[PDB]
């Protein structure tokens, strides 16, 4: 650890202190009857700031949990020991610059620090800026009704169900050796438990996508008569040009999945 | 034409709105679609949700196939060098090593499977509850179908997943006036039956509580109730009667 | 930071934590619920209460004939809670038993560090320093599996816990919602009585 | 140290399941209390009936 002075006053017979967690911190020198304590030493993670590779070819280190001494230590790159280090509330910064502007949040860093990539241009670490403000003129005579509307369409996207996946016990654990297969069973009921763990998921994937489609009682047919008083519902019904009855949005959602 | 004013109908907006913009409305929506349209071809980080699932499936198994070139605490990792290396009287020792640093790998994935798959129930029956309200009627929980006044919502579906597509109504343009919320033409109160009372300045007006169509208040716009006093914000008008004119002639 | 647990800071700060709720407490006021669906547009907060007497089957005339006795029985109601969250301090029991736990779950895991889990000790460097490096190795293998599974306890138990927090954040993210940004009419949902 | 490692990928799967809480945690203070898309001001006057 660090060793450092200390005010703690121990007792005339007494020899060497802990805390709470059963930790030692403060040891008696063994001649000079003077208190040292225990620091350990700074350690933390490194985490890489960078924005696209396919935009720049920038990047700024970020040590957590150290003061702003302690770096140039490490122990990459030695270039990334300098250039206007600033010191953050969640580590040490290095590679960035401090504005005293304010914008929306683009890269998490910790206690209300962002890092972005603007213009020449450079890596910036400000504080966030929780919106832009308003103020509402409130009085005890005013009302405000809206005289125009708008018809949006937003998207709401869920997941109903996993992939079924059954894995044999006997054949993962030992497969195909008579010594193996033997010494496997005496251990007991652990096989035997596992495929009945995975079957339990495997029914109730199927049960998933029976409560969320399977709804309606009779399926009902598309009339071809499609007067609709002016709306345009042709993007989204089944289009019989393909075999199978999907429609055109459902086949971009099927080419985005890899 | 009629299944849209059953649902302009409860939103607190009357049903003139709808046959009297008809076109616009009309138009408005065939844009929104095509808004989707381009939005989904072009960038593909709107699928978000469902690119997750396969992604940690497919690294808990990529993960567990590569747990088998591991030694484990013995001499090596393939089944049948062990045996032909040494005896099996003292082989048995080293197998039993690759037993626990098996076992131990496959219980770990099976754990980590059932902890995994009571999030998609959670997200199974949401999107069941979603399917039972928001299509199969009208919903008046407030941010549910999407950021708004909701009317309806269409399903589609997806590999391992559902897609929605709600239709919110949103005001855009708002006005100032002054407004009372009484009314005294008589030394009586006249609350307004649903609305309330605006004026721009020289004449009052009634009006309902999400679009401006003002309206000359009227003895059936209005019940009485109270005097002219325990009301604070009073205001004098005169509220005009059909009857006495009807009657006149 | 004593033996590598370390702790990450939240990235919302406390300070502006409070922005948050002086804006949703601030649009609740003058704005009503508006600003919930579209822009928000000014009621007075007397014309505010009106549209919501009128939605538990009440009519209008109830609130402006009884302006002055709703205000003071509001106003008392505030100091009621006022006086029972400042003497007593078992109102805060759920948020105190998500700490506790928290905390029993390191202790038990810095204690472990001083079992021999089927070794002769529990000191990294002093079983070295006995016994022989070609027979050490058995004896650190004690210490490993021993303290290899004390960590996946401790981590399965996080990974549960961790479903019950969000089963209540997704449920509190649901009152924000209905609750705040608007009337819910779901019985009991805000509180016993209607809301 | 060298002996740890030829365990396998256990310190790796463990380090990959307590970013995914952390991460989780970000997101759960996120939905509860930024839906508000801009920050109001209280009004001065104080006159609320
Ligand atoms: C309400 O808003 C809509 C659009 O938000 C207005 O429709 C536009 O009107 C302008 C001027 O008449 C036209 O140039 C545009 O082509 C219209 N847009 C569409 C999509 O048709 C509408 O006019 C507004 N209502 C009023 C009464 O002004
Ligand atoms: C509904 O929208 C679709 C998509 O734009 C329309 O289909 C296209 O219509 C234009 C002319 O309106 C044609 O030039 C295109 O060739 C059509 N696309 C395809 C793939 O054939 C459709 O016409 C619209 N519905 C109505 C009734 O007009
Ligand atoms: C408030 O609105 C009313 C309703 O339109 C206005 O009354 C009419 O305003 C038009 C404006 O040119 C005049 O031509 C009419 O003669 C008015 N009606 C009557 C019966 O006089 C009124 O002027 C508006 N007041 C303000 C201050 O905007
Ligand atoms: C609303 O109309 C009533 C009826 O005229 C007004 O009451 C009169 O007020 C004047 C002085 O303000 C007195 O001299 C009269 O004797 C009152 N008459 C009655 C029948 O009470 C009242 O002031 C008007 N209020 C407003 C805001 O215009
Ligand atoms: C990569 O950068 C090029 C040049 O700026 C740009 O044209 C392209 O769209 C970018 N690709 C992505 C996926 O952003
Ligand atoms: C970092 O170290 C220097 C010198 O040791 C010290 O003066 C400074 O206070 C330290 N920073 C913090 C935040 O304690
Ligand atoms: C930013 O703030 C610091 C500290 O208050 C100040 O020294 C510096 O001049 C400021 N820079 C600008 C551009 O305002
Ligand atoms: C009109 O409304 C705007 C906001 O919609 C407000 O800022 C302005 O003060 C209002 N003016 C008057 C005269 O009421
Ligand atoms: C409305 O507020 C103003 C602000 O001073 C006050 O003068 C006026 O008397 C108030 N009117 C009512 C009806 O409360």
């Amino acid at each position: 650890g660090v060793l450092t002075e200390s005010n703690k006053k121990f007792l005339p017979f007494q020899q060497f202190g802990r805390d709470i967690a059963d930790t030692t911190d403060a040891v008696r020198d063994p001649q000079t009857l003077e208190i040292l304590d225990i620091t350990p030493c700074s350690f933390g993670g490194v985490s890489v700031i960078t924005p696209g590779t396919n935009t720049s070819n920038e990047v700024a280190v970020l040590y957590q949990d150290v003061n702003c001494t302690e770096v140039f230590v490490a122990i990459w790159r030695v270039y990334s020991t300098g250039s206007n280090v600033f010191q953050t509330r969640a580590g040490c910064l290095i590679g960035a610059e401090h504005v005293n502007n304010s914008y929306e949040c683009d890269i998490p860093i910790g206690a209300g620090i962002c890092a972005s990539y603007q213009t020449s241009q450079s890596i910036i670490a400000y504080t966030m800026s929780l919106g832009a403000e308003n103020s509402v003129a409130y009085s005890n005579n005013s009302i405000a009704i809206p005289t125009n509307f708008t018809i949006s369409v937003t998207t709401e996207i869920l997941p109903v169900s996993m992939t079924k996946t059954s894995v044999d016990c006997t054949m993962y654990i030992c497969g195909d050796s008579t010594e193996c297969s033997n010494l496997l069973l005496q251990y007991g009921s652990f096989c035997t438990q596992l495929n009945r763990a995975l079957t339990g998921i495997a029914v109730e994937q199927d049960k998933n996508t029976q409560e969320v489609f399977a709804q309606v009682k009779q399926i009902y047919k598309t009339p071809p008569i499609k007067d609709f008083g002016g709306f345009n519902f042709s993007q989204i019904l089944p289009d019989p040009s393909k075999p199978s009855k999907r429609s055109f949005i459902e086949d971009l959602l099927f080419n985005k999945v890899t | 034409a009629m299944q849209m004013a059953y649902r302009f109908n409860g939103i607190g907006v009357t049903q003139n709105v709808l046959y009297e913009n008809q076109k616009l409305i009309a138009n408005q929506f065939n844009s929104a679609i095509g808004k989707i349209q381009d939005s989904l071809s072009s960038t593909a980080s709107a699928l978000g949700k469902l690119q997750d699932v396969v992604n940690q499936n497919a690294q808990a198994l990529n993960t567990l196939v590569k747990q088998l070139s591991s030694n484990f605490g013995a001499i090596s990792s393939v089944l049948n060098d062990i045996l032909s290396r040494l005896d099996p009287p003292e082989a048995e020792v080293q197998i039993d090593r690759l037993i626990t640093g098996r076992l131990q790998s496959l219980q770990t994935y099976v754990t980590q499977q059932l902890i995994r798959a009571a999030e998609i129930r959670a997200s199974a029956n949401l999107a069941a509850t979603k399917m039972s309200e928001c299509v199969l009627g009208q919903s008046k929980r407030v941010d549910f179908c999407g950021k708004g006044y909701h009317l309806m919502s269409f399903p589609q579906s997806a590999p391992h997943g559902v897609v929605f597509l709600h239709v919110t109504y949103v005001p855009a343009q708002e006005k100032n006036f002054t407004t009372a919320p009484a009314i005294c033409h008589d030394g009586k109160a006249h609350f307004p039956r649903e609305g309330v009372f605006v004026s721009n300045g020289t004449h009052w007006f009634v009006t309902q509580r999400n679009f401006y169509e003002p309206q000359i208040i009227t003895t059936d716009n209005t019940f009485v109730s109270g005097n002219c006093d325990v009301v604070i914000g009073i205001v004098n008008n005169t509220v005009y009667d059909p009857l006495q004119p009807e009657l006149d002639s | 930071k004593f033996n590598g647990l370390t702790v990450l800071p939240p990235l919302l700060t406390d300070e502006m934590i409070a922005q948050y709720t002086s804006a949703l407490l601030a649009g609740t006021i003058t704005s009503g619920w508006t600003f919930g669906a579209g822009a928000a547009l000014q009621i007075p907060f007397a014309m505010q209460m009106a549209y919501r007497f009128n939605g538990i089957g009440v009519t209008q005339n109830v609130l402006y004939e009884n302006q002055k006795l709703i205000a003071n029985q509001f106003n008392s109601a505030i100091g009621k809670i006022q006086d029972s969250l400042s003497s007593t301090a078992s109102a805060l029991g759920k948020l105190q038993d998500v700490v506790n736990q928290n905390a029993q779950a390191l202790n038990t895991l810095v204690k472990q560090l001083s079992s021999n889990f089927g070794a002769i000790s529990s000191v990294l460097n002093d079983i070295l320093s006995r016994l022989d490096p070609p027979e050490a190795e058995v004896q650190i293998d004690r210490l490993i599996t021993g303290r290899l599974q004390s960590l996946q306890t401790y981590v399965t138990q996080q990974l549960i816990r961790a479903a019950e927090i969000r089963a209540s954040a997704n449920l509190a993210a649901t009152k924000m919602s209905e609750c705040v940004l608007g009337q819910s009419k779901r019985v009991d949902f805000c509180g016993k009585g209607y809301h």
